[PDB]
RNA sequence: UAUACCUCUGCU
RNA sequence: AGUAGUAACAAGAGGG
């Protein structure tokens, strides 16, 4: 009975190299580490160490401290998948289910709600872009529409939806033997994104998201019986919770991105060499009870071999609207805006006539981006266990169920908006819905900058609440920690509204104290 | 008005508000491309933050060594790898004083580990770069091609069964001068068809020779990448993964690493984040109950910056060695292996680039090998920049990193280490104004400082800070800072005077699990259940949680309810089953069913939970153990998902095997490459494991020992089941010599 | 048969390529073979799952589907394929081939799939005879602790499941062990005989015992009952601000009711001390007390269990102490003394480990067995003295023998000869010495030692060859020829008037119920546990501030003896409750005499520990000791602590970490130089100014002259400027 | 519940 | 060289 | 064009 470990002579000399540098054998330094005893080793290199390797505490005053530095450049574009507070729809009443019937059969429901049509116009140049492409686009699409007879709709290839499309942009493929001596062949562009500028549009479209609206636009699968009390008792606040959040705006949109993002995922792996049609569609309840569906415009997708979860999948949206380009020509970079028609309005008591536009864009996702679009609904339950956690949180100190009172008296409110006249407070519901767009919009904006923004900054809340705690907080490289924050701060709309946002509350914490 | 969301915290304490500060509701970012400009940054930046140290050139593979362990002591707090062995062991040494025989049984452990390994545990495990291929393997094929080769060659010590003849013959694979691999090339043969020719593509293997440096540099390789899907970064980084020669030795360091770390107040490793929390709670309780009334407490939230980076394998050699002391000094050589291998370890340097020409329109892929050979008009000039300092490493397409460790390399002795300055802070110890505890797990650390005055905090600050520097730990002053003691932050978790939910963190975890219907019903309410009860998610929105999972499962798997007016590809199948059914309660989810989960049953399995309610032919089709579409697995993989939060980690749930315990295809990209052939060798030791498992039922439960032949086991246990099957039973006495003599026609075909 | 399977085997005998395999590889590597395959761990399986259902055939289902479900079902849709999937001959195949089969597809036979699946079932059974009580909303502390996940775990460790499942579902392939327990065996004959004939796959079989068999632990938050079935259903019997009082179907365990007894009874005892009638107070609160919603007056009446504060409860209900036991043929009856218990193990001269329950304390025992009696005088692991008397020296020595291994000495152990081993039922291991020394004790008494002693009229020793002697005798072994009441105060004494058991010396050592408490009663605050007690108290104040104010202004000695602070009385230990309640109390006095100077957050902290007599002393104190959960917290008398915790940020005084209530906005602005109310007869000035000194601490205060100012270490790393003050306080 | 604002 | 087609692959 | 963001996609490979 033994056992036998040893090292042959290769590994031998390899050992005898993975020392440290005092060291010229392996069985040596085997025999300083099986006899070492300590003697003040520790204190003796500490007396030796340079004093300049240390870790001063600088004291931490919020009062001190300055806002965040936001870049400068062009202004920020929109970049969603699709319209949000612009979008406009039309729509049929029908008793349908949040997911029945054919989709381009509903389509042209809608669309034979509206005349009035008109003939084309460019009011709105995509600046790089062959615009009139945009225009026949339209045209072909319009009539494609009119002659289809399916469950679905291919468009030909022609000329000016292949470039919209992208069709051939990749270079083609060779061995570098074959090209190695061209003069131009570079490595792809790889620096740091351009900067952009903060504008108002996007701090617009978080007011919009935020608010109520007079439809129902998420309906909820069933559950099992209520039994235990505690399950009665869930329901009730459910009920709260359900009606809140399926008005809000910001659930239309995520019902926007879940149809979007599961039409275009599905064509995509089905219908990979077809440029096919896919109507933006929603079904609601009204608050009146009727069910309804809506087109708010279509999508036409490119070819789709993807492979990798980043690959791209081109797409041109085609978007009707309401809202005048011009008025904020830096919101729509990338946008060719049509006029295509005029619509008649009714108000109080009079008919007004405004003229009907479509915004029109190439636009690409991702396997990765699609997935997580199919997944916005879980936004709902980042807002509202968080107000169900504020809820909890009185009822234990209450010593019974707030959830009544929250929602149906004001006695309790919280700071989210400013006005010329100062900090505005929020119901429990507003807290809800505010939490819901925040939330909506981290998925419809998600970016590298977000994470690193958030992750960071997240640090500079913590020390500035233990400040207010009174816990007498200290910093070690405060300078440091702006810059990570700041790195982050690039182009993105929705990643400079939230160091904005940070900025607004640093300076509104500033007042309330000193 | 402006809405804020921000504004909030005016009121709410940042804390009990946190959610709002997680966007973990969009996707994460992705890499496109290359990592190999990733992986030179981490190279290059290992060597900076060493650059102080001695160079050297290896013996037996001519890579250039840096060495900064014992260099210069560091002048400014940039992030320094300047160890010191002697203050590492006093360290080690404090901490086999603090905890008398943890040392010795955790050895012993180990060494009964080691004894009893089989080389199987290695079929277990993430995957491993294989050498045969130079590319990433499944754990199991890598161990398999790296058997073969060695078979092929002269080593075959692992067919005892034993791991440790394994890694004998890993080791003496380096004195070999000539190992011969097999490649796969496409071969272009022409053939008739009726009545043109036409080209036909197949698959040849050729014989291929290895230098002595070749071999071991292959050995010695780690593969890098780039990591995905990384929450709370701007920036990408690069990860790695080690080779299937130093696997078996890093499990057995790690197992030792493992044992001490089981058995430290101060170690978050590998406990759970209950279990974490709790471990946090005592130090808290602890520290408070050893000082007086008069003293203060304040408490590091810390981060160590570039920690992969500034770690050292002779450091780590160091550590085996003196944790091992007194031990057989051939367990002390086993462990020791494995640092060694890291000290002279080399990072494939992935992918390459690619270049792209406007005027021309086109594109071009080269290889990381090429960066060596080269020209450098190509590139811009960061690139560029990289290329030339990576040249200098360079060896053999591979590059050479003596110091310094890769995120994906190595577990739990790194945090043995932050730990042992943990240990240091004993009152007993140090003896000063100041003392300290705390908890650590990778380069995240909490630290709690008492002392009499604020300026004694600030000595034990430093005191700490500088004897972490000492030994090649570097905290981030950037990104660390320190309150009095009463809040912190701790991996995510979140202490205000007791620890606070972060239930967005598992926001992603709430979803379709992509397994299958039944594993995902089963994953789905069980995500909700220990949400509620670990992470504050409230009884009202678990409920929608319910609703909306159920909503993404119908739609994921096209199953929704069998009265909808939807129409998808499985409607008419599931309305036949509908209306065929009287008690429709019975059917599952899957089958177009109604979802009967609330709060009180989110931990019954859905077929348990409708068992009574089913009809009885579909609850006899439903499980029909006869069924074409389940994959009778082993025990150990049963009811086994695989989930991300850690490395990757698995995932038991509870469910009833049934026909929608199914599998999805397999990715066929393979078919179109030179490995295509490997598909078929699948095929061929599929059917043998499934003849031999005819023999040996109990091989799916318990794997079999033994060194016979799987051709003799089955005959050996042929011809004694005919016998006790007639001599005591009931089966014919002319059928005996009917199996019999196939045993004896199989036995002549040798 | 076997018949095919051999035929199978010769005909992949013929193929070169499988029976090269088949010779090459050994059973060893065949583990590694089977596990070689081209395909990857899915990295983004939701991902890839959602991609793939879109298509037309994603699942793969083995090649004999074709020939078991049509090709194209009645509605045209295709079923199955003849695609081989990659690495396999399996077949991508529709999800429309999941539901024929589950519509049209063979029926099988699975009524006794519940008894493989017991574990799964089980749970539904214990929810479906559950009972829902009311649902109560308040602050829920929740202990992170190790618990069970595995209700029903036949215990056994994880090798002795796996030759349990290898018995019931591979009988023939067992290795060379056996089944070694009782335990095993029993499992065994039952598993074999409930799975009797399931058409099943056996790896199901094993998977599910494996599941049921081993136990399981894990770490997590619990309020109340920790059992095993009421682990199981944590999601649904508690929140964070809410508890869902709930009984799971079946019957508890006797272990747990035992266990939270104890607590229950110790919880009923330390509340009535602190009370002015206890003996009234433990009776309205035993019959208002029940556990796992079973009343406790009717478990006293038939649990045996032997301990301090059950005693006094059993006392105080009429019923008879659990005071006595019979061992070795013998009636032990306790008559002074306590059993404190310990499970520990220990070496024999043999050097064998054995574990023992040794007991601890003095403890002395009447004891007669019919032929001998004796008088027995015990402490831990020591025979103090044993008085023997019998009809003959034989009846004497067996019971002195009796003894001699009931006394648990070390002198015994070190004397035991070889291994202990005795009988199919295996006796406990106290009869394991017994027997032993009963059949030769010859190295017990030469080992056991001899004193000399005085003689006595009437005594006699006894020496280890057996002879009697006068004057010599075996260690503590001499040879020579119950209606209890209970007090107002809850002392229990015999009928000579004796102490039996005392309220002061029950076990101060706490610990989490495994069944839930319910004491249903005014004098307990609604939750069981000393954080409750916290936080309840400190709400309490905040609620009815405005009252309790004045009553602090006007008529302070009913503020103090308020019984609402009794519970918070039985978190202070007993010896500093008298001088706390004087040092609150001069405290306070000391803020009505110095006028401008006042504290509501001070008094609010200081309140609940006035509720008891004070003493007269003049001690110091920067903080008071609070017993919770075993460990003592200190809660600091200037500023914030763990204990208690006014955030200004939020306007919350924080209890343990839980917000216990918003005081008025009033006391945010409100502030003085001065303080009052942190030292006996000194006042806090301000900010330390060194014209007056060096810095004291709190200890060498007694120096200072009656108006002279010094610098004082205060606590928390504060140094402060003290005056002290002319006039005292009442 | 008909959740309303100003 | 251009234009049709045809086959395999969609994490390999 | 567009996606995108430290490097890619804008089909790859083959029937040469
Ligand atoms: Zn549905």
């Amino acid at each position: 009975l033994e056992e036998e470990f040893s090292y042959p002579p290769t590994f031998q000399r390899l050992a005898n190299q993975s020392l440290p540098p005092s060291f010229k054998d392996y069985h040596q330094f085997k025999a300083y580490v099986s006899s070492f005893k300590a003697n003040g080793n520790i204190e003796a290199k500490l007396g030796a160490m340079s004093e300049k390797v240390n870790a001063q505490i600088e004291s931490f005053d919020p009062r001190t401290i300055r806002e965040l530095e936001l870049p400068e450049g062009k202004f920020c574009t929109q970049r969603s998948k699709f319209l949000l507070m612009d979008a406009m729809k039309l729509s049929v009443l029908n008793p349908a289910h949040e997911g029945e019937g054919i989709p381009m059969k509903d389509a042209k429901a809608c669309l034979d709600t509206f005349w009035g049509w008109k003939k084309a116009t460019i009011i709105k140049k995509h600046e790089k872009g062959v615009n009139t492409n945009y225009l026949m686009i339209w045209e072909q699409l319009l009539e494609s529409i009119k002659e289809m007879e399916g469950k679905f709709l291919n468009l030909k290839k022609t000329n000016h939806l292949k470039w919209g499309l992208g069709e051939g942009q990749a270079p083609e493929k060779m061995d570098f033997e074959d090209c190695k001596e061209v003069p131009d062949l570079f490595q792809y562009k790889s620096e740091p994104p351009e900067k952009r500028k903060l504008a108002s549009w996007i701090q617009s479209e978080f007011n919009k998201a935020s608010e109520l609206t007079n439809s129902n636009w998420i309906e909820f699968d069933e559950l099992g019986n209520d039994v235990a009390p505690i399950e009665h008792i869930a329901s009730r606040r459910r009920n709260f919770f359900t009606a809140e959040v399926s008005q809000c705006r910001a659930s239309e949109y995520i019902m926007k991105a879940v149809y979007i993002n599961t039409a275009l995922l599905n064509s995509s792996c089905t219908a990979m060499e077809e440029y096919q049609v896919i109507p933006i569609i929603t079904k609601c309840r009204d608050t009146s009870g009727q069910r309804r569906t809506n087109l708010y415009g279509f999508i036409i997708k490119g070819r789709s071999h993807l492979r990798n979860d980043t690959d791209v999948v081109n797409f041109i949206s085609l978007e009707f609207s309401l809202t005048d380009p011009r008025n904020e020509i830096h919101k729509w970079e990338k946008y060719c805006v049509l006029e295509i028609g005029d619509m008649e309005i009714r108000t109080s008591i009079s008919t007004i006539m405004k003229p009907v536009y479509l915004y029109v864009r190439t636009n690409g996702t991702s396997k990765i981006k699609m997935k997580w679009g199919m997944e916005m609904r879980r936004c709902l339950l980042q807002s509202l266990q968080q107000v169900e956690s504020m809820i909890e949180a009185e009822s234990a100190v209450k010593e019974k169920d707030m959830t009544e009172p929250f929602f149906r008296n004001r006695e309790n409110d919280w700071p989210i908006g400013e006005s010329p006249q100062g900090i505005e407070k929020g119901t429990i519901g507003k807290v809800c819905r505010v939490l819901l767009a925040k939330s909506v919009f981290n998925s419809i904006y998600a970016s590298a900058q977000l994470e690193g923004f958030s992750a960071e900054s997240r640090k500079l809340l913590l020390l500035i609440q233990a400040f207010r705690d009174n816990l007498d907080p200290g910093t070690f490289d405060l300078k440091g920690l702006y810059e990570a924050i700041e790195e982050c701060i690039i182009n993105d709309p929705w990643v400079l509204l939230n160091a904005s946002w940070f900025n607004s509350f640093l300076k509104a914490v500033q007042l309330s104290m000193g | 008005m402006d809405v804020n969301p921000m504004l909030i915290f005016l009121k709410v304490p940042v804390q009990n508000a946190i959610s709002t500060t997680f966007p973990y509701t969009g996707d994460p970012p992705y890499s496109h491309g290359t990592g190999t400009g990733y992986t030179m940054d981490t190279v290059i930046r290992t060597h900076d933050y060493s650059s102080r140290g001695i160079w050297k050139t290896n013996s037996e593979t001519g890579a250039q060594q840096l060495n900064p362990i014992d260099g210069p002591l560091p002048e400014d707090n940039e992030p320094s790898g300047y160890a010191q062995t002697d203050c590492v062991l006093e360290l080690i040494e404090g901490l086999d004083r603090s905890h008398p025989g943890l040392f010795e049984t955790a050895c012993q452990e180990t060494i009964d580990a080691i004894q009893q390994t089989r080389v199987d545990k290695l079929t277990q495990g993430r995957q491993t770069y294989d050498w045969t291929l130079n590319r990433n393997q499944p754990a199991a094929t890598a161990l398999a091609n790296t058997i073969e080769v060695f078979r092929k060659n002269g080593y075959k010590l692992n067919e005892s069964g034993r791991l440790i003849d394994f890694l004998k013959d890993v080791l003496l694979s380096f004195e070999n001068d000539s190992m011969e691999v097999t490649t796969h090339f496409q071969k272009k043969k022409r053939i008739r068809d009726n009545k043109k020719m036409i080209t036909q593509r197949t698959i040849g293997k050729k014989r291929v020779k290895l230098t002595k440096k070749n071999y071991l540099i292959r050995a010695l390789t780690l593969n890098t990448m780039t990591k995905d899907a990384e929450r709370g970064k701007l920036k990408r980084r690069a990860i790695a993964t080690p080779g299937m020669q130093i696997r078996g030795f890093v499990y057995f360091v790690e197992l030792l690493a493992r044992n001490i770390c089981e058995r430290l107040e101060q170690s978050g490793l590998p406990v759970g984040g209950n279990e974490k929390k709790a471990k946090l709670a005592n130090v808290i309780k602890k520290m408070m109950a050893k000082s007086t009334d008069e003293e203060l407490s304040y408490t590091i939230t810390g981060d160590n910056t570039k920690w992969n980076e500034n770690q050292n394998p002779r450091i780590f050699l160091a550590m085996v060695l003196r944790i091992t002391a007194g031990q057989p000094e051939w367990f002390r050589d086993l462990l020791a292996v494995a640092p060694i291998m890291f000290s002279n370890k080399v990072a494939r340097l992935g992918r390459g680039y690619m270049f792209e020409s406007k005027s021309m329109h086109l594109r071009t892929q080269i290889s990381a090998e090429n960066l060596s050979d080269i020209n450098l008009r190509y590139f811009n000039e960061d690139t560029k920049k990289k290329i030339e300092k990576i040249r200098h490493l360079m060896v053999e397409g591979t590059a050479s990193l003596s110091p310094g460790m890769m995120m994906g390399m190595f577990n739990m002795l790194s945090t043995v280490l932050g730990v042992s300055v943990l240990n240091l802070g004993q009152r007993e110890i140090l003896k000063r104004t100041y003392w300290w505890d705390g908890l650590q797990s990778s380069d995240d650390f909490a630290l709690i400082i008492n002392g009499h005055f604020k300026e004694d905090i600030q000595q034990g600050v430093n005191h700490f800070y500088r004897t972490c520097k000492l030994v090649g730990i570097n905290m981030s002053q950037k990104k660390s800072y320190i309150n009095k003691t009463g809040t912190f932050e701790f991996t995510s978790f979140f202490y205000r005077y007791g620890f606070v939910a972060n239930f967005s963190m598992e926001l992603p975890s709430f979803g379709v699990a992509g397994n299958n219907e039944s594993a995902d019903m089963s994953i789905g309410t069980t995500v909700i259940k220990t949400n509620m009860i670990n992470n504050d998610l409230g009884p009202a929105t678990a409920q929608m949680a319910i609703q909306l999972f159920i909503k993404d499962y119908r739609y994921t798997y096209r199953c929704h309810r069998g009265d909808t007016n939807l129409e998808t590809r499985r409607t008419k199948s599931i309305k036949r089953l509908w209306t065929e059914t009287i008690s429709k309660a019975g059917l599952l989810v899957a089958d177009g069913g109604p979802n009967p989960y609330n709060l009180r049953n989110l931990h019954i399995p859905e077929v348990c939970l409708k068992w009574s309610l089913m009809d009885p032919d579909y609850r006899g089709r439903l499980c029909n153990p006869n069924n074409p579409f389940v994959h009778h697995m082993e025990v150990e993989s049963t009811n086994l998902a695989v989930v991300m939060p850690g490395p990757a980690k698995s995932l038991e749930y509870d469910a009833v095997a049934t026909t929608h315990s199914w599998t999805p295809k397999r990715n066929r990209s393979i078919l179109n490459t030179n490995q295509r052939g490997i598909l078929e060798d699948e095929r061929i030791y599929q059917k043998c494991c499934q003849v031999f498992e005819k023999f040996f039922p109990s091989s799916t439960y318990r794997r079999p020992i033994g060194m016979a032949s799987m051709l003799d086991a089955m005959l050996s246990r042929a011809r004694i089941d005919a016998r006790i099957d007639l001599e005591s039973g009931r089966i014919s006495s002319q059928d005996f010599s009917e199996i019999t003599n196939t045993c004896k026609a199989i036995e002549a075909l040798k | 048969s076997g018949m095919e399977r051999i035929k199978e085997l010769m005909e992949m005998v013929k193929n070169s390529r499988m029976r090269e395999i088949l010779t090459t590889t050994s059973v060893d590597h065949m583990a590694v073979i089977k596990k070689y395959t081209s395909g990857r761990q899915e990295k983004n399986p939701a991902l890839r799952m959602k991609w793939m259902m879109a298509m037309k055939y994603p699942i793969s289902a083995s090649s004999r589907i074709r020939e078991m479900i049509p090709e194209k079902d009645e509605d045209g849709n295709t079923l199955w394929t003849n695609t081989k999937d990659a690495g396999s001959n399996r077949v991508l195949v529709s999800p429309n081939a999941v539901t024929w089969w589950n519509r049209a597809g063979p029926v099988s036979d699975v009524v006794h799939y519940p008894r493989v699946y017991k574990m799964y079932f089980d749970r539904l059974e214990r929810l479906t005879h559950g009972t829902f009580g009311p649902v109560k909303f308040y602050n829920q502390v929740k202990v992170r602790k190790r618990v069970d996940i595995n209700p029903g775990h036949k215990d056994l460790t994880s090798r002795e499941a796996q030759e349990v499942i290898m018995e019931v579902v591979f009988p023939n392939e067992v290795g060379a062990r056996t089944l070694s327990s009782d335990a095993q065996l029993t499992i065994t004959k039952e598993k074999k005989e409930e799975l009797k004939n399931c058409k099943i796959s056996p790896i199901m079989v094993a998977y599910m015992l494996e599941r049921e068999l081993v136990r399981r632990t894990r770490f997590l938050p619990i309020a109340g009952a920790t059992s095993s079935t009421y682990v199981e259903v944590l999601h649904l019997t508690q929140g964070t601000c809410w508890e869902q009082q709930y009984t799971p179907g079946g019957e508890a365990e006797n272990d747990d009711l035992d266990q939270t007894l104890i607590i229950a009874s110790r919880n009923i005892v330390r509340r009535s001390i602190v009370a002015i009638d206890p003996l009234a107070s433990l009776l309205s609160m035993c019959h208002t007390t029940s556990i796992s919603s079973e009343p406790l007056v009717e478990i006293l009446r038939s649990n045996p269990t032997d301990e301090q504060a059950v005693n006094i409860c059993k006392a105080a209900l009429g019923i008879r102490i659990n005071n006595s036991f019979s061992f070795g043929g013998y009636n032990f009856k306790r008559v002074k003394g306590s059993s404190q218990r310990t499970e520990k193990a220990v070496l024999t001269g043999n050097l064998q480990t054995l574990t023992m329950t040794i007991f601890e304390g003095y403890e002395e025992f009447n004891v007669s067995g019919k032929r001998a009696s004796a008088v027995l005088k015990k402490g831990a692991q020591r025979l103090i003295q044993a008085i023997i008397g019998g009809r003959t020296l034989e009846d004497i020595l067996n019971l002195m023998i009796t003894l001699m291994v009931f006394s648990q000495e070390e002198k015994m152990l070190k004397a035991v000869r070889g291994d202990l081993n005795f009988v199919n039922q295996r006796l406990n291991p106290m009869y394991q010495l017994l027997r032993h020394f009963q059949k030769d004790s010859s190295t017990l008494l030469k080992n056991w030692g001899t004193e000399e002693i005085d003689p006595i009229m009437g005594i006699a020793g006894i020496m280890p060859d057996g002879t009697i002697n006068k004057t010599q005798t075996l260690m503590g072994v001499r040879l020579s020829q119950i209606r209890v009441n209970i007090d107002k105060y809850l002392r229990v004494r015999n009928e000579k008037g004796e102490l039996l058991i005392s309220p002061e010396e029950v076990s101060e050592a706490q610990g989490q119920e495994k069944l839930p408490i319910n004491y249903n009663s005014s004098l307990m605050w609604e939750v069981n546990g000393p954080e409750s007690i916290l936080t309840n108290t400190y709400h309490w104040i905040i609620k009815n501030w405005e009252l309790l104010k004045t009553q602090w202004m006007t008529d302070p000695t009913v503020l103090y003896n308020r019984i609402e602070f009794e519970p918070f009385q039985t978190l202070i230990p007993k010896g500093n409750r008298a001088i706390y309640s004087g040092f609150t109390r001069t405290l306070f006095q000391q803020m009505r005499d110095v006028e401008g100077t006042f504290d509501s957050i001070q008094i609010i902290k200081l309140l609940p520990f006035s509720a008891h007599p004070p003493s007269l002393g003049r001690t110091q104190f920067s903080s008071f000791t609070l017993n919770i959960r075993g460990a003592p917290l200190r809660l600091l008398i200037r500023g914030n602590s763990q204990v208690f915790n006014y955030n200004q940020m939020e306007n919350v005084i924080i209890v343990l970490g839980k917000s216990v209530g918003s005081p008025e906005r009033s006391i945010l602005t409100e502030s003085s130089s001065i303080e009052s109310a942190v030292l006996r007869g000194f006042l806090i000035l301000g900010k330390a100014n060194s014209k007056y000194g060096p810095v004291l601490t709190i200890g060498e205060l007694d120096k200072l002259g009656r108006g002279e100012k010094a610098n004082v270490l205060i606590g928390q790393g504060d140094t402060v400027l003290v005056m002290k003050r002319k006039r005292d306080s009442s | 519940y008909s959740p309303t604002s100003p």
